[PDB]
């Protein structure tokens, strides 16, 4: 079973560089499609972005293009995700989850596409 | 990356007759038929192999040399581990069979408590991979690698001997079409010499590999391997070659 | 892009009443492989998010067997059987077939 772990709150001055981490434990991160969602306090969550299986590697939103980068590092089994220039309303809670990339055995395996094994949430506050 | 699986169980074990199996070419020499007595490290005739149906794979001792047999078509049996401590401490041999090749490899390995090759997804190259890292954690100073064609292949029974003598490994071969799964067959098959290795090390136990792969639905599911394990002794037998230098039969001159 | 609407959007239910909760689609949510991706994640106050129901009617490993789902085309409900204490919170309905991925507005349900 799939368990994820992730960095600290995080306040900063405007303008600057963000690190959210999600560490994943019992699954490599290479069998794992890795998305990252974003909610706001009274505000239901939307998507960031995230792994896709097949026909490509990351896909984006439409409004984090240009900002949202995601990097994966095989040796630590870690995701980092970074977005820059950093506005007020972006204060927020960094949802961490992840999926199986396939179901099955390598005997008829097929594509999955899910939302399964969420992480705890970075609070990322921009503040003075 | 070592898996610690909990309820592990000691895997079932029979014990079956070895009739005439396990006999090999002693020696790299063609013999047009002739009767050739040898002694050497024979299976000996008729005697009590070991038969062993989420299970553990014994640390079976090596003794003189091993034979080793398996009836399966699932690729789970990938390979073996032999030496001393199997730790960190003296070295070891690995042998590790994929779909392409064999990987030959004596190396300081820091082995696993339950060592198997796990095969697992991978989505940036985007297919099935092999992970030897769940065999062992390290492995460092490492003097013997050796990568040829693979000898895990084809109902079809697939017979080795190892040898670990006078500074190298010998490893004999054959693989066989059978038509029953409870025993070992009758008739007689002489195993063909496969790869002597000039490794000169100390092997005193070993222990099979099996592949486990995941399920994607602990998390490493796959079928238990039935493979059948006798041992060597130092033993005279006399070998018939026939007019085309194959071994065709052979007498125990012990039983 | 997808948006998915989700009813009711609050609904208190006592103990033991069944309840339902409809999720509709503006586009059909059928893949190319044939699986309608879609899941059903509940939400706890404090909590992130959890995976309940996959695939339509498919349930999630250690979820209890009060939670069921059905549905097809681009109506889906969820429906759950015997509401005890802990079933308490928002509840989601997302797909993950076409690009971007879409969730609810996400209903709300209470004991008292
Ligand atoms: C089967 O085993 C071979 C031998 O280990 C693998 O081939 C090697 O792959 C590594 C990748 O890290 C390369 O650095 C080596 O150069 C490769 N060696 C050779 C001789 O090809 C191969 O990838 C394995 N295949 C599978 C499916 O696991
Ligand atoms: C050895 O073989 C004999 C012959 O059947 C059998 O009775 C005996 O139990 C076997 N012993 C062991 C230890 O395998
Ligand atoms: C796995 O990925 C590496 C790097 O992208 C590549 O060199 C290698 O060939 C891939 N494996 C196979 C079996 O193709
Ligand atoms: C072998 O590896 C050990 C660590 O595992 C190291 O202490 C030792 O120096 C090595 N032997 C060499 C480099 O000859
Ligand atoms: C070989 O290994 C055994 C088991 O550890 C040990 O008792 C024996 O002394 C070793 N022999 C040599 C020559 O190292
Ligand atoms: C030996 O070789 C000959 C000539 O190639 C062949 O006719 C025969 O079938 C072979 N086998 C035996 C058992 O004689």
């Amino acid at each position: 079973e799939v368990q994820l772990v992730e960095s600290g709150a995080e306040v900063k001055k405007p303008g600057a560089s963000v690190k959210v981490s999600c560490k994943v434990s019992g699954y490599t991160l290479t069998e794992l499609s890795m998305h990252w969602v974003r909610q706001a306090p009274g505000k239901g969550l939307e998507w960031m972005g995230g792994f896709d299986p097949e026909d490509g590697e990351t896909m984006y939103a439409q409004k984090f293009q240009g900002r949202v980068t995601m990097t994966e590092d095989t040796s630590t089994d870690t995701a980092y995700m970074e977005l820059s220039s950093l506005r007020s309303e972006d204060t927020a809670v960094y949802y961490c989850a992840t999926s199986t990339a396939v179901a099955g055995t390598p005997d008829l395996f097929d594509y999955y596409y899910g939302m399964d094994v969420w992480g705890q949430g970075t609070t990322v506050t921009v503040s003075s | 990356q070592c898996v610690n699986f909990t309820n592990r169980t000691q895997l079932p074990s029979a014990y079956t007759n070895s009739f005439t199996r396990g006999v090999y070419y002693p020696d790299k020499v063609f013999r047009s038929s002739v009767l050739h007595s040898t002694q050497d490290l024979f299976l000996p005739f008729f005697s009590n192999v070991t038969w062993f149906h989420r299970f553990d794979n014994p640390v079976l001792p090596f003794n003189d040399g091993v034979y080793f047999a398996s009836t399966e078509k699932s690729n789970i049996i990938r390979g073996w581990i032999f030496g001393t401590t199997l730790d960190s401490k003296t070295q070891s041999l690995l042998i590790v069979n994929n779909a392409t090749n064999v990987v030959i490899k004596v190396c300081e390995f820091q082995f696993c408590n339950y060592p198997f090759l796990g095969v697992y997804y991978h989505k940036n190259n985007k297919s099935w991979m092999e992970s030897e890292f769940r065999v062992y954690s390290s492995a460092n100073n490492c003097t013997f690698e050796y990568v040829s064609q693979p000898f895990l292949m084809d109902k079809n029974l697939s017979e080795f001997v190892f040898k670990n003598i006078d500074g190298y490994f010998k490893i004999y071969s054959k693989h066989t079409p059978i038509n029953l799964v409870r025993d070992l067959p009758q008739g007689f098959s002489a195993l063909e010499p496969l790869v002597d290795l000039p490794i000169g090390i100390n092997i005193t136990r070993f222990q099979t590999l099996l592949a486990l792969h995941r399920s994607y639905l602990s998390g490493w599911t796959a079928g238990a391997a039935a493979y059948y394990v006798g041992y060597l002794q130092p033993r005279t037998f006399l070998l018939k070659y026939n007019e085309n230098g194959t071994i065709t039969d052979a007498v125990d001159c012990a039983l | 892009e997808i948006v998915m609407t989700q009813s009711p959007l609050s609904s208190p239910v006592t103990l033991g009443q069944p309840a339902s909760i409809s999720c509709r689609s503006s586009q059909s949510l059928v893949h190319s492989d044939g699986n309608t991706y879609l899941s059903w994640l509940q939400q706890r106050p404090g909590q992130p998010p959890r995976l309940l129901i996959y695939k339509i009617s498919n349930r999630f490993s250690g979820v209890p067997d009060r939670f069921s789902g059905s549905g097809a085309g681009t109506d889906f409900t969820l429906k759950i059987s015997r509401v005890e204490a802990e079933d308490v919170g928002v509840y989601y309905c997302t797909q993950a077939t076409q690009f971007p991925y879409t969730f609810g507005q996400g209903t709300k349900v209470d004991i008292k």
